[PDB]
């Protein structure tokens, strides 16, 4: 010199990041997922479909993982390391 | 209590008397109170399952209780 | 009701009208026991040509892939009745096609009831149980000793529905299941299959033993076929009857010309002497006037019972199983790399079922019977 939409989970957000999905060293991996973590643990996941309409058609996931999540990082294939008060949990998506 | 295993979870360590040697942390008891316990499977079997059938019930209590005031509102 | 003063109650009972003019509906939706939050804004008029229709971000997300449908509905629907009705059984078809989003078990009855019955069976008998507590598998012994498995999945209500059996052994277990019946009682179903079966057991466990198992490989237990060694590169193999072992089973020869026709022709004159009180092994000595050898494996640990035209042992299952009749080749081959080379050659005719040629190696007449 504008700003888009996605989804508003209902509670804040803590991180947003990227996956490898379906892995089948190098720094730049071609991220097939995205990734997003509520607080009170909701998990949202999205992923490319192009299936039964012969057009991509955006898939979305809401899990409702325990506990109320403090943090994550995502680690090498298709794997999200998370933590509430109690545990130290992890997610695979592959 | 610390970690003196490096697992990640606290542990407790108990010293038993003088009388055994004139000698410090001869006669020790490390416990984590589960499965860890040194000193001087129908049991451990189901229970991961039992505990993730609390995690699951508990997500759907929490649940529930914000449909619940969703519907008052 | 045939007017939407009272059918729109009756099917959408949970939307209510907010203004006096009914031109804002808000409210819930039903759909699998579940409600979702919908705000339907109508113009001035009843149109659904141009309406407005909002959501709960719940909502969208599980009618991702349809917002056209949606659209479409909305521009060529009469009324807003029928608008719900197929909107509703879409959201039906939607959760069900993601079926795999679903199954909070009810606690109160569910994991009490299944460590309740798990203490009547007693925990010797379990092997399995997941995390999420959906798969189970079990152990029983056989008075013979054996361990057999049997996976159990288990659904939200497992006493209301029956739970699905996935066992090894070869032929159908069928579970009368009554919501009464149990885990007890399933196991016991399997106890009285498994002590049915024992027999057929004890005549495969013989022959894994007892002889040189040659096509199955750590056989698994639904397995009624045996591909067995015998002498040097002549097979033979048995498909026995589970309800009726120690039966004749279903019998052939593999190998040479030359080699697989005393065999058979042994086979007719004795077959009589066969008989249904030994055992397989105990009557196949008696029938073909054999021993058996034992995995001759150390000796000839590179000599070639390969194909002779790929050299490998174990083509996609397949085996070198085809040879020459000849005494000074005998090299054996695959039906596949046979079949491939001899259809190319000017000598070899095709009959019905049979290419007549000549062997690679030694390039004398030999037959192969797709
Ligand atoms: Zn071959
Ligand atoms: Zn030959």
């Amino acid at each position: 010199t504008l700003v888009k939409i996605l989804h508003h989970l209902e509670e804040p957000v803590i991180f947003i990041g990227a996956l490898k999905t379906e892995p089948q060293p190098d720094e730049d991996v071609h991220c097939d997922c995205l990734v997003a973590f509520g607080h009170h643990g909701r998990m949202l996941a999205i992923k490319a479909s192009w299936d039964e309409s012969g057009k991509l058609v955006p898939e979305l996931r809401e899990y409702c993982l325990p506990g109320p999540v403090l943090c994550a990082a995502c680690g090498g294939g298709g794997r999200v390391y998370h933590s509430t008060p109690s545990d130290l949990c992890v997610v695979d998506l592959s | 209590i610390d970690d003196f295993i490096g697992s990640g979870t606290e542990q407790v360590l108990l010293l038993f008397k003088d009388s055994l040697n004139s000698d410090c942390l001869t006669s020790f008891k490390i416990t984590d109170l589960g499965k860890i316990n040194y000193s001087s499977e129908n049991r451990y079997l189901v229970v991961p399952p039992l505990e993730t059938g609390l995690k699951v019930c508990f997500s759907s209590f929490r649940e529930l209780r914000q449909h619940l005031l969703l519907k008052e509102k | 009701m045939a007017v939407t003063e009272a059918s729109l109650l009756r099917q959408c009972p949970l939307l209510l009208p907010q203004n006096r003019s009914k031109t804002v509906y808000e409210g819930f939706i039903s759909a699998q026991g579940r409600d979702f939050h919908l705000r339907i804004v109508l113009p001035e008029d009843l149109q659904l040509k141009n309406a407005r229709l909002l959501c709960s971000w719940q909502l969208r997300t599980i009618l991702s892939g349809y917002h056209r449908i949606v659209q479409q509905r909305m521009q060529h629907s009469p009324d807003l009745m029928s608008f719900m009705m197929e909107l509703k059984m879409l959201l039906e078809v939607a959760l069900k096609n993601r079926q795999e989003l679903y199954a909070l078990p009810p606690p109160p009855q569910f994991y009490s009831s299944l460590i309740e019955e798990i203490g009547t069976l007693g925990w010797d008998k379990l092997v399995y149980a997941d995390t999420c507590f959906s798969t189970i598998k079990l152990k029983a012994e056989d008075a013979s000793g054996r361990e057999h498995l049997i996976t159990l999945k288990l659904k939200a209500k497992y006493p209301a529905e029956s739970p699905d059996y996935f066992v090894d052994f070869p032929v159908p277990f069928c579970a009368s299941w009554t919501p009464q019946s149990s885990l007890i009682s399933i196991y016991s179903q399997f106890l009285a299959a498994i002590e049915s079966l024992k027999a057929f057991w004890d005549v495969m466990d013989e022959i894994d033993e007892k002889t040189w198992v040659l096509e199955p490989e750590k056989p698994p237990r639904s397995a009624t076929a045996r591909r067995i060694a015998l002498g040097n590169n002549v097979s033979i193999n048995i498909e026995v009857d589970p309800r009726h072992p120690t039966m004749l089973p279903e019998c052939f020869f593999l190998g040479a010309d030359h080699v697989v026709k005393p065999l058979g022709i042994k086979l007719s004159r004795n077959i009589h002497l066969w008989d249904p009180e030994n055992s397989v092994l105990q009557n196949l000595k008696d029938v073909l006037e054999i021993d058996f050898p034992a995995r001759a494996i150390l000796e000839k640990s590179d000599f070639t019972m390969d194909c002779g035209i790929c050299y490998a042992y174990q083509l996609d299952g397949t085996i070198p199983d085809q040879v020459c009749d000849n005494s000074q080749c005998g090299q054996p081959f695959h039906q596949i790399c046979l079949y491939e080379w001899l259809r190319g050659l000017l000598t070899s005719r095709q009959s019905f079922n049979i290419i007549f040629g000549e062997c690679p190696y030694c390039s004398k007449p030999i037959t192969l019977k797709m």
